[PDB]
RNA sequence: GCUUGUGCUGUCUUCGUCCA
């Protein structure tokens, strides 16, 4: 099933910096999608500090399992459930288990892992185009809205900006 | 024979069939002689020597069949009789709460028009059952209150004000057959409340 | 079966003398056996033989 | 517009996945005084459309998955003869059902269900493990997979000498014995179900 | 796994009838095949074989006094409105009164909130749809008579101008096919149009 | 596709799988695939058959 | 449904290679042959139409019909809605959109000049009308491009193709 | 907004009648009812309505 | 390609319409039965020139049925694609098997096997597209394609295009 | 609760009927 999912991916093995960016992107995507669950977690478990940091660490560990160790969702759900939940002892010494992630969230993490590679390819192509442009001085707007870019729509916008403002270099390389 | 010399092109040569191989050009209607894809027609797309690839007409997908199994037939004219379990224009139960009418029939698939208008393409096995409704159940009542049976021509008054002859009845929906709506071979679905009898 | 009536026949399939007969009415009842169809799918007393 | 479309498609995808999960998450029926997950012995009945002509066909499947003793009843199901035949059939020493399943094509199946339930209750037909005694259960069976099974060529090859209604009864019994495998046996046809 | 699911009343009804408890409930209107007609009750069968029943107070209109047998006949199919559904016994009660069968059209709980629904555009479109349902067909009238001519009022006056006083011309009337206007020359450049009302007409074109 | 290959391999070796470790020692499956599938396939154990 | 003015064509035994439709070989079949006959049986030539000529003709005919139906009293949508038939309305809407988005000449005088240039020219006196329609429609810019897109023009090398294309580009409104 | 096709063919029977004259529906609430927005898109693809 | 053709239609009229408005009713019936239709022999009929002044002649009474048969001759604008012809198009839909374009009323389907490999289909793109390094073809984008094969139906025409040759693709 | 079923041989030979 992983081979079927990754059959369309041109290159799956990311570098270390790109892999860390992938983990951060998946954490941000899950934070966006699971906003109500995180709000419920923060409100109903106010006594425990920094639960969202534990959520981030758990999501990063699940991404690590799926990408590097290539564990499928049932194996993670059954034999790696301790990384998907957090436990603490209250003032009354009450053992409380909090379930940070479920099986559907693991499937969503798989989907985001698959999705991010298109963003990575688009970003690599855009950076390559910028390299062939070979500006004498780095454009502050380009780097400013390239570092924070996280969707292919903004990459398309940067591509439009580059092909407009530096159309002469594009014509020279080549309306 | 065909050649650059005109004098050679005006000669007929009798040649044994054991030393002849068919020539298939790209963009020709060809009908499959024998195989799993028997009686499939379409247009040739790629000619990889012995193996020929063509976009089908019925399934409308590319099919790879050997060149020995192809005959140049400019028209399909495929008859779907003695196949499946469903005559044309049968009111078929798709699943527990879905029903439709067979619009076009194929060797191993069917085209079904739902009561709401959505079209589906399904294999014959996936269809739940065939509704053999009794004649008394196959009766509806128009907006005026006049009974309308199968074969009665009616014409709408709301909407586009179309007209057709009743082909099937399901609950309040009337399946009508019409001459001018060529989009789905005349079959369009309307509720009995929208029509008036002529 | 035919379109005529069969109520004038007796148990043995023959009409009795003294009975009124009109056109097409059945006066001799005869049947021939036929290898049964797939009606053995279940037809308790109504499968044609 | 594209972003909202993608988000709504994701939400609908997860809803459909949860609905299908609710559909296929069923254990086999647990006979009383036996541990959960034990395969029961099943007897299924159906006359079909419920018309005047239609006869009742029965199929008995044991806990090993082998079809045993398909029978055909040749009398009106509203008569005393059908009740006597069913009482003799169930009380036979070679057949020991744990549950009786009934399904059909229309509302006439309610009469068959009521008749069988009343017969079981009145005659006190109890489960024969051959102490505490329990009556056999009579239920309605969801026939989502049986109607596709009866037309499948695999079923026809498996039972060449049997009619369609016998295959319907076998499908109902197999569904009672293992819903998951019956859903799996549909192959491409399980995407056409009402999920 | 979870325990084997056992069907409830709604699931049994949906299984045996293929009609959900949403698409078959109180207030809906369906066509039913009448099977029995009696003095106080009526028995009908719906499309999905669910046995219906209608009582004396729900068959006839309040202003009606005729016997129910004279009004309906076995085998006829009529429209009826559901008043109760028994999901366990597959039995339902219906009413044939005008107040239930026709008035209840808006069977869906569409959220017509003014801030969330374009009420005025819907009203304008519905008014235009009624103004298009008011459309009618009409055609000219042909009459065979020696002094009849298919002319307007001014055309008839001009035709009578060339003729002396006392000559008579007949033209169709503007009040409808049931009226005929007869114009005769009273005096030079003076004409009288008289409308004639027709009774017991065999046809629109007939006299 | 892996399931059919596994079934054919088992039918080659003798249609009986004695132990979970034989999915690796007999080269039937690779390391990661076995690591995923080891605890989800089981072999029924009869104490009367195995006294040791 | 509709029947052409050309009839007969009964059974024979010989088979010809000039029977299949092919734009490259300029084999347009019998019903689209170079020689046609009118209702009076007189000689008639095949009438090709470029998108400019076709757009002008359809606009003129549609506005004439709309004026006639309104008792002799510009928008494409209303003009399409003048016609009857929902499928006909959709077809005329699609043709109007296609013509509008690829109109090389939206002016009557420019189209007249283009037609005069492509007809009265000595080189174009041998050119097939289909070739003329293709050249005036596709808006090619190069001789090599025109030859690749239109293989028939390869065998007619006695045509001043480049200057005619430049004149067409000049007449084309930028 | 409704096109002419939508102006005619949007009948009470149709599933698209729910949102025939909808307005002031926030984007934040669309994800709660995905079927509604998917039906809007499918109606748009038919050329009946336009989502603005 | 558009053409001018002299076409004829046989129109049958019921005796209930034998009135003074017979000619105009026949004209409107001809217009409704000709405008927008698609015949495989001719292609697509878009409009009829001089639609309000078409001669209808004298109808012949069919023996045994009373109805009159009219022979109506008219000139109409007709469009029909040809094999091996290059025309412009507008992409209407994008799919993994290929893209669907519209050439007026005609819908042309081009499979991936007739598309150059560098124009890789990108389903993640918004909207989905077949894109290359320097080319990007999506819904609503102008494309120039060459018609390879034409499929004739009862009252419909299906065309197949290709963009694998030179001077094709994005424009 | 109970409902009504939907058609016919061929080929010769002989004897007859009304004209012619």
């Amino acid at each position: 099933r992983f081979q079927a999912y990754r059959k369309s991916i041109k290159n799956y093995k990311l570098s270390d910096v790109d892999y860390s960016n992938e983990r951060d992107w998946i954490v941000e995507q899950l934070k966006l999608e699971k906003r109500d669950f995180l709000q419920h977690l923060t409100q109903a478990h106010s006594s425990v500090a920094h639960l969202e940091e534990k959520f981030e660490a758990s999501v990063k560990k699940i991404v690590d399992f799926i990408a590097i160790e290539s564990f499928e969702v049932p194996f993670i759900w059954n034999h790696r459930r301790d990384y998907a939940l957090h436990t603490y002892n209250d003032d009354s010494n009450n053992t409380i288990i909090v379930k940070l992630l479920n099986e559907d969230d693991l499937w969503r993490i798989v989907q985001l892992d698959l999705d991010y590679h298109s963003i990575h390819d688009k970003k690599a192509a855009l950076s390559s185009i910028y390299k062939q442009l070979d500006l004498d001085v780095v454009d502050p707007t380009y780097e400013e809205f390239f570092g924070s870019a996280r969707t292919l729509s903004e990459l398309q916008d940067i591509d439009d900006y580059l092909t407009f403002n530096y159309s002469s270099q594009v014509k020279n390389l080549t309306s | 024979l065909h050649s650059d010399d005109d004098t050679i092109n005006s000669e007929t040569v009798e040649i044994p069939t054991s030393d002849l191989r068919k020539i298939f050009n790209v963009g020709d209607h060809v009908r499959v002689i024998h195989g799993k894809h028997t009686d499939d027609t379409g247009l040739i797309v790629e000619v990889n020597g012995d193996k020929v690839e063509f976009i089908s007409n019925q399934t409308k997908r590319t099919v790879i069949v050997f060149s020995n199994y192809l005959i140049k037939s400019t028209d399909s004219t495929v008859s779907i009789n003695e196949s499946g379990r469903f005559e044309l224009h049968d009111l078929v139960q798709v699943n527990s709460d879905l029903v439709g009418i067979v619009i076009r029939a194929q060797k191993d698939s069917f085209d079904v028009l739902c009561s709401d208008g959505k079209l589906l393409s399904l294999p014959p096995v996936s269809i739940y059952s065939k509704l053999n409704l009794n004649p008394n159940q196959q009766i509806a009542i128009d907006s005026n209150g006049v009974e309308v049976k199968v074969g009665d021509t009616v014409r709408e008054f709301t909407g586009e004000r179309r007209q057709g002859t009743i082909l099937h009845v399901y609950r309040n929906f009337l399946f009508l057959r019409s001459r001018e709506i060529v989009e789905n071979q005349g079959v369009f679905v309307t509720s009995s409340n929208r029509v008036k009898t002529i | 079966l035919k379109h005529g009536t069969y109520e004038k026949l007796d148990e043995d399939g023959l009409i009795a003398p003294g009975v009124r007969v009109s056109g097409d009415d059945i006066i001799i009842g005869k049947t021939t056996p036929i290898p049964p169809d797939t009606e053995e799918l279940g037809q308790r007393t109504k499968y044609h033989t | 517009k594209e972003s909202i479309r993608r988000d709504c498609e994701r939400v609908l995808y997860f809803q459909v996945k949860n609905s299908f999960t609710k559909k296929i998450d069923q254990a086999p029926y647990q006979p009383p005084t036996y541990a959960k997950g034990t395969i029961p012995r099943v007897l299924t009945l159906s006359f079909g459309e419920g018309n005047r002509g239609d006869a009742v066909l029965g199929v008995f499947m044991d806990d090993s998955g082998d079809v045993k003793s398909q029978i055909k009843f040749d009398e009106d199901f509203q008569s005393r003869d059908f009740s006597d035949s069913l009482t003799r059939y169930i009380k036979s020493n070679n057949i020991n059902p744990d549950i009786i399943g009934i399904s059909g094509f229309n509302i006439h199946t309610k009469k068959l269900f009521d008749k069988v339930n009343e017969l079981v209750n009145e005659e006190r037909l109890t489960i024969e493990y051959d102490s505490d005694k329990h009556l056999i259960r009579v239920i309605y069976v969801n026939d989502e997979t049986a109607r596709l099974y009866q037309h499948s060529s695999k079923s026809s090859a498996e039972y060449p000498n049997r009619p369609q209604l016998a295959k319907y009864c076998i499908g109902l019994a197999k569904y009672i014995q293992s819903p998951l495998l019956e859903y799996l046996a549909l192959d491409e046809s399980m995407y056409s179900l009402h999920i | 796994r979870r325990d084997f699911h056992i069907l409830n009343e709604a699931e049994i009804f949906q299984l045996l009838t293929r009609e959900t408890v949403d698409s078959f409930r109180k207030g809906m209107v369906i066509p039913v095949y009448v099977r029995k007609v009696e003095s106080s009750y009526m028995s009908v069968s719906t499309q999905s074989l669910i046995a219906g029943n209608i009582q004396r107070q729900d068959i006839l209109e309040p202003n009606d006094r005729r016997d129910p047998r004279e009004v309906y006949s076995v085998g006829q199919t009529v429209r009826a409105c559901i008043l109760d559904v028994d999901y366990y016994n597959f039995k339902c009660q219906l009413s044939l009164l005008r107040q239930f069968t026709e008035n209840q059209v808006a069977g869906l709980n569409v959220n017509r909130n003014p801030k969330f629904w374009d009420i005025e555009s819907e009203n304008r479109d519905r008014q235009e749809e009624i103004d298009k349902q008011r459309e009618e067909s009409r055609e000219s009238r042909v009459i065979k008579h020696p002094f009849f001519h298919n002319m307007k009022s001014k055309e008839a006056e001009d035709y009578l101008a060339a003729r002396p006083v006392g000559d008579v011309v007949i033209r169709p009337s503007s009040k409808g096919s049931n009226h005929i206007t007869i114009s005769w020359k009273v005096a030079p450049q003076l004409y009288q149009h008289i409308d004639v009302l027709e009774e017991n007409k065999d046809d629109a074109n007939a006299i | 596709r892996k399931a059919a290959g596994l079934i054919q391999s088992i039918q080659r070796i003798g249609s009986n799988l004695v132990n979970r470790a034989h999915l690796i020692t007999e080269q039937l499956t690779s390391k990661t695939v076995f690591l995923n599938m080891a605890s989800f396939v089981y072999i029924v154990f009869d104490p009367d058959v195995e006294r040791n | 449904v509709s029947t052409s003015t050309v009839g007969a064509r009964r059974r024979r035994a010989k088979q010809q290679v000039d029977d299949e439709e092919n734009a490259t070989l300029l084999r347009l079949g019998p019903e689209f042959a170079l020689k046609q006959y009118d209702h009076d049986g007189n000689e008639h030539d095949l009438i090709a139409l470029s998108l400019s000529e076709s757009r002008l003709l359809i606009r003129e005919a549609l506005k004439a019909r709309s004026r006639a139906r309104n008792g002799g009293v510009i928008d494409d949508d209303e003009l399409a809605k003048v016609t009857s038939g929902a499928v006909a309305n959709g077809v005329v809407k699609k043709t109007l959109d296609y013509l509008n988005t690829f109109a090389r000449f939206k002016d009557e005088e420019t189209c007249t000049a283009v037609d005069q240039l492509l007809h009265n020219s000595s080189d174009c006196s041998v050119l097939h009308p289909f070739e003329i329609a293709q050249l005036s429609s596709l808006g090619c810019e190069d001789v090599d491009e025109a030859i690749t897109l239109i293989p028939s023009l390869a065998a007619k090398k006695e045509v001043n193709l480049q200057r005619i294309l430049d004149e067409l580009n000049r007449l084309e409104d930028p | 907004e409704l096109t002419e096709r939508g102006k005619l063919q949007i009948e009470p029977e149709s599933p698209y009648f729910d949102f025939k004259y909808a307005k002031n529906r926030p984007i934040s609430a669309l994800t709660a009812t995905p079927d509604l927005y998917l039906r809007m898109i499918q109606a748009e693809n038919d050329g009946l309505v336009n989502i603005k | 390609m558009f053409f001018l053709k002299d076409l004829s239609l046989i129109l049958t009229l019921h005796p209930s319409y034998f009135g003074p408005q017979m000619n105009q009713y026949l004209r409107e019936k001809l217009l409704t039965d000709v405008e927008g239709t698609c015949t495989g022999q001719f292609g697509y009929i878009v409009t009829v020139l001089d639609g309000m002044n078409i001669d209808v002649g004298k109808g012949r009474i069919i023996p045994g049925s009373g109805s009159a048969e009219f022979e109506v001759k008219y000139r109409a604008v007709v469009w029909k694609p040809f094999k091996g012809e290059v025309v412009d198009a507008i992409v209407s839909n994008v799919s993994p098997i290929g893209f669907f374009a519209d050439v007026g009323p005609l819908n042309v389907f081009v499979s991936t096997r007739l598309i150059p490999d560098n124009l890789v289909y990108n389903p993640s793109n918004s909207p989905p597209a077949y894109m290359s390094n320097d080319e990007l073809i999506t819904k609503g984008s102008k494309v120039r394609l060459k018609v390879v094969g034409t499929r004739t139906d009862v009252n419909e025409i299906y065309a197949i295009g290709s963009i694998k040759e030179d001077f094709l693709g994005a424009i």
